[PDB]
RNA sequence: UAGCGGCGAGCGAACGGGGAGCAGCCCAGAGCCUGAAUCAGUGUGUGUGUUAGUGGAAGCGUCUGGAAAGGCGCGCGAUACAGGGUGACAGCCCCGUACACAAAAAUGCACAUGCUGUGAGCUCGAUGAGUAGGGCGGGACACGUGGUAUCCUGUCUGAAUAUGGGGGGACCAUCCUCCAAGGCUAAAUACUCCUGACUGACCGAUAGUGAACCAGUACCGUGAGGGAAAGGCGAAAAGAACCCCGGCGAGGGGAGUGAAAAAGAACCUGAAACCGUGUACGUACAAGCAGUGGGAGCACGCUUAGGCGUGUGACUGCGUACCUUUUGUAUAAUGGGUCAGCGACUUAUAUUCUGUAGCAAGGUUAACCGAAUAGGGGAGCCGAAGGGAAACCGAGUCUUAACU
């Protein structure tokens, strides 16, 4: 026969409340931020992560794109040459070879550049 | 106490061997029946199924 | 043997289990999960009692005329028990326990119903074929 | 059949005490639940009524002075009183038909073969009221503050149990399972008593 | 249900049945006998209650702690372990407690009595006139004049008188039942300013009484009237001698009290908003719901590197709060400054489905009784038969003259 609100008041309230960032002003101070902030967080964060698998590649192929045509045949050429293999066929990601293994991607343009008919 | 609503009583009250009170039949009588001829026979009642729920709830220990 | 090792174990009762499914739509109230509203939540008939619509018109069309048949009942006697819990003295008026005619009443009539006789001086004023060729392995009787 | 050893006495006796249903929980479940429930002839729930100290009709002037929208002051937001869908009396008793009463009881027996289901006396010779040397009796079976409870049948001196839990004895007609199933060993004893429809304690 | 009802809304019986309770008597009058039962007011007594009360059991030890009722060991009372209180929760410390006693007096009710009044009992008698009816107007009967019986009547009339008079729902006959105009009568129902005892799946200082506190106070009003805020040091005041800064201030710092003063009187726990001091990082050429995704550096922390954790975040892709109300919904439609507490499908009886349990052509009782959740009680409700508007018939029955 007791809601005694007081019980449970707290600790949702807190719970929310509860983030660390501060963000700014009210959006820690104030409960209104919860539903309001820590709500759009959610939602923002929600799509990020999965449009963020291409905003890596949309980078990845912009370093290819800007590796592999220095030394000839550009980034649209380039997959085309490795597109054609039994085996050879090595994604992208790791395509980073440009940075550590420039050997390696030069010797890895020709087998697309060569590798084109 | 539920009360059962006193009017279909004396509208449809009835239970065959199954409930399903037979209602009643007859349209125009008391009033026009001084048209039609075949068309008019008391036979007797009947009751129904798509409105037969709607006019359950009366009745509870076998009355008459 | 009891173990001392510091707690009983026999099997007296603490309690007996259950009846049944269904102790709690889960009102009382409404509060807790799903807000409740009631007043069936839209804004019409709040307070109960109200049968807005009335039962009557509408339904209460054609009303046929009728009186009542002033026999009380004139229970049938009854399913061709007669003699045996009726007081094997087959007659019949109203002390009796199996089946019985319950008294108020000013005829009787039976018709045949359950299991017959093997003895019975039937009367009971009444009738039925399903008497007269039913109760007949003895004591035809009808009087008046 | 045998009702395990029994100490002290020969053995104890072979009634029907009801056919000797298993249990079936549904059904005491319910009695005992509505058990819990039935010398309430009334209940409290005083503090009610929407019609607080209502000692007066609204008077905040309805259209204007800014922020508003009052009314009457039993009014249900209003901090001062009035207690909404206020709360009342009522009976809370339920009632149980006659046939589930009596319906699955004394399972004891059988479950609780290796702990209650002993019959022996009603102690006789207990002083006119005494209770001191209960213990004397206690400790024909072993059988104390671990609660149990007698069925002798007989509103003798042996109601002299008192304590602040332990032995009860309501030995009589007049028994619910409730009580038979919140002792240990409820010491059915009474001896003839217990026959077969009237197994009643 | 019957019935009444703009036959609207709605109003709503009784006969009869099951129970609680259970008794009938006086005057309308004389005589015989003759103060006789019956009551009433009063003095008295006895029972049994009310008003003060009396007795009423059985525990030590050691541990922790300021404090023992608590832990652990053993021990005893129990017709008493309801409860309260005592420095933390006690059957055995105190009040009580079951049980068992008790009243000069004063009264309640009972019985009994005396006094006063009443008047029993037998015989033979008498038997409630402006009344019953009725015309007009109304009201009461579930009945709204209706065909409306019956009851009371404002107003005006007005009889028989027991081989007579009323009633039996217009009214008449027959039959049945009962005597009106005079009166008395034991055996329940309502409410709470207050009384004592007791109880609570009732609140616990924005609650619960407006009021837990010198509250109907302070206040406010010409007034009637309205009507607050406001609890907690500690076990113990042991409420802080004394010293020092200071205005012989305020305020504080020591010392001492204390288990604690991170209990100092603003005193339990002390959250949030809000306001500060300190430290790490970012930050004075950069535009916007201030985050989110990426991300270097820096401060610390990492590890026998191993590529990490915490804080902060330059630079960079994105990218206009929540609510309400709206076609508008990012919408510039609604709702919400934030937090905490409270805030809305319940409840009663009835009816019908579903699941489940009991029993089965049978199932089940209601009130009530009660050696109260038993057992008893089957009045009654439902089902095993239906058809017809019904009488009536009946595994048939209506329909029709029909047997189809
Ligand atoms: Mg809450
Ligand atoms: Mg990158
Ligand atoms: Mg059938
Ligand atoms: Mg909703
Ligand atoms: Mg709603
Ligand atoms: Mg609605
Ligand atoms: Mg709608
Ligand atoms: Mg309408
Ligand atoms: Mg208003
Ligand atoms: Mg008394
Ligand atoms: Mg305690
Ligand atoms: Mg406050
Ligand atoms: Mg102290
Ligand atoms: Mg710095
Ligand atoms: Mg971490
Ligand atoms: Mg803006
Ligand atoms: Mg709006
Ligand atoms: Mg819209
Ligand atoms: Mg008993
Ligand atoms: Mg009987």
């Amino acid at each position: 026969a007791r809601v005694k609100r007081g019980v449970i008041a707290r600790a949702r309230h807190k719970k929310i409340l509860k983030q660390a960032k501060g963000y700014y002003g009210a959006r820690s101070r104030v409960y209104r931020v919860a539903f309001q902030a820590v709500i759009k967080a959610g939602q923002y964060a929600y799509r990020d992560r999965r449009q963020r698998k291409r905003q890596f590649r949309q980078l990845w192929i912009a370093r290819i794109n800007a590796a592999a045509r220095q030394n000839g045949i550009s980034y649209s050429k380039f997959i085309n040459g490795l597109k054609k293999a039994s085996v050879e066929i090595d994604r992208k990601i790791l395509a980073d070879i440009a940075v550590f293994d420039k050997v390696a991607f030069t010797a890895l343009v020709e087998k697309a550049k060569a590798a084109l008919a | 106490p539920k009360i059962k609503t006193v009017r279909g009583a004396a509208k449809r009250f009835k239970k065959t061997g199954k409930g399903g009170f037979k209602h009643k039949h007859a349209n125009l009588r008391h009033i026009l029946t001084k048209k039609a001829t075949k068309r008019k026979r008391h036979l007797r009642p009947k009751a129904m199924v798509s409105k037969g729920d709607l006019g359950l709830v009366i009745a509870c220990l076998p009355y008459a | 043997m009891r173990l001392n090792t510091l707690s009983p174990a026999e099997g007296s009762k603490k309690a007996g289990k259950r009846l049944g499914r269904g102790i709690g739509s889960g009102l009382g109230k409404t509060g807790g999960r799903g807000h409740k509203g009631q007043k069936s939540r839209s804004g019409g008939g709040v307070r109960r009692g109200f049968e807005g619509g009335q039962m009557p018109l509408y339904r209460r069309l054609p009303k046929f005329g009728f009186t009542s048949r002033k026999a009380a009942i004139t229970a049938e006697i009854r399913l061709s028990d007669l003699a045996k819990v009726e007081g094997g003295v087959v007659d019949l008026n109203t002390l009796k326990a199996a089946n019985i005619i319950g008294i108020q009443i000013e005829f009787a009539k039976v018709i045949l119903a359950g299991e017959v006789t093997t003895p019975v001086t039937v009367r009971g004023l009444r009738v039925t074929k399903g008497a007269r060729a039913a109760i007949e392995a003895a004591g035809g009787k009808i009087e008046e | 059949m045998e009702l395990v050893l029994k100490d002290a006495q020969s053995a104890l006796t072979v009634s029907e005490t009801t056919f000797g249903r298993d249990f079936n929980e549904a059904l005491v479940h319910q009695v005992v639940v509505a058990y819990a429930a039935g010398a309430r002839q009334g209940t409290r729930a005083q503090k009610t009524r929407a019609e607080v100290t209502g000692s007066g009709k609204k008077p905040w002037r309805q259209k204007g002075t800014g922020r508003a929208r009052s009314g009457s002051i039993k009014s249900p937001i209003w901090r001062s009183g009035g207690v909404t869908f206020a709360a009342r009396p009522q009976d809370h008793s339920q009632k149980v038909n006659k046939k589930m009463y009596r319906g699955a009881l004394k399972s004891i027996l059988s479950e609780l073969v290796r702990q209650d289901r002993l019959i022996v006396v009603e102690k006789f010779s207990v002083e006119a009221p005494k209770t001191k040397l209960l213990a004397q009796k206690l400790k024909d079976m072993a059988l104390e503050d671990v609660l149990i409870i007698t069925g002798e049948l007989d509103e003798n001196l042996f109601l002299a149990a008192r304590n602040l839990h332990k032995v009860d004895v309501r030995d009589a007609t007049g028994i619910d399972p409730v009580s038979l199933i919140a002792f240990d060993k409820v010491v059915m004893t009474a001896d003839a008593v217990k026959q077969v429809e009237e197994m009643l304690a």
